[PDB]
């Protein structure tokens, strides 16, 4: 019996998602320096 | 060598063994991740004879 | 390269892109529908 679930394997998915969201929320700052 | 390098034999061995027995806390889940971290702590490196 | 001001003009004409996407898309399911 395996210990532990292949997938979806939380911990992975949530370090993927919150970099790809910082990245971008980073960019979308980066935007809106110039708009004001 | 087969029997060094099987996964089978350090599964008994490890079953066996007071080291492993001491370390139970009667709960089957955390028992069982135990046994698999400690089976992963034997490892066979296999020789070679060109390289002596 | 000012990604900053491309944001803007990116966020300008979103109804071009979409309108033309869609369309693209259709192409496509017609080429779809009439391919083997």
């Amino acid at each position: 019996e395996p210990v532990k679930r292949d997938s979806p394997r939380r911990a992975f998915l949530m370090i993927m998602w919150g970099i790809v969201g910082g990245l971008i929320g980073a960019g979308v700052a980066l935007t809106r320096r110039c708009s004001k | 060598v087969m029997q060094l390098a099987s996964w089978d034999t350090r599964r008994e061995f490890w079953l066996q063994t007071d080291y492993y027995k001491q370390r139970m806390v009667g709960n089957s889940k955390a028992d069982a991740a135990l046994l698999d971290e400690m089976i992963n702590n034997i490892q066979f490196i296999p020789g070679d004879f060109t390289r002596a | 390269l000012d990604i900053r001001g491309l944001f803007r003009t990116l966020w300008a004409g979103k109804l071009w892109i979409i309108g033309m996407g869609l369309a693209f898309a259709l192409i496509a399911l017609a080429y779809t529908f009439f391919a083997r």
